[PDB]
């Protein structure tokens, strides 16, 4: 890790509002079209 | 009245025995054409890995 690094790795969160729901709705969906194919 | 249904009287027997066996026939065919069936479903892990894909990761 020689270098000085330019910035500090802070966590990438940067969507703070990411409703669980709406990560299962596309979970759910892309499941259905797999399984359809 | 006395000759055809004396030799009717003999045939019982053996198509008696012919017909049981002919019914066993059917009974064993009808088993021998049963077969599990087992299917085959899509792995959900690639599931998992389209969704991981679809995330940009």
């Amino acid at each position: 890790i020689s270098g000085v690094s330019p910035l500090l790795y802070f966590p990438p969160t940067t969507t703070s509002t990411t409703n669980r729901e709406d990560q299962i709705n596309k979970n759910t969906n892309i499941a259905i079209q797999m399984i359809k194919r | 009245d006395i000759m055809v249904p004396s030799f009717v009287y003999n045939k019982l027997p053996v198509i008696h025995f012919l017909q049981e066996k002919r019914a066993e026939q059917k009974l064993r065919r009808v088993l021998d054409e049963t077969y599990t069936e087992w299917t085959e479903e899509l792995d959900q892990a690639h599931v998992t890995d389209a969704i991981t894909r679809s995330l940009n990761i």
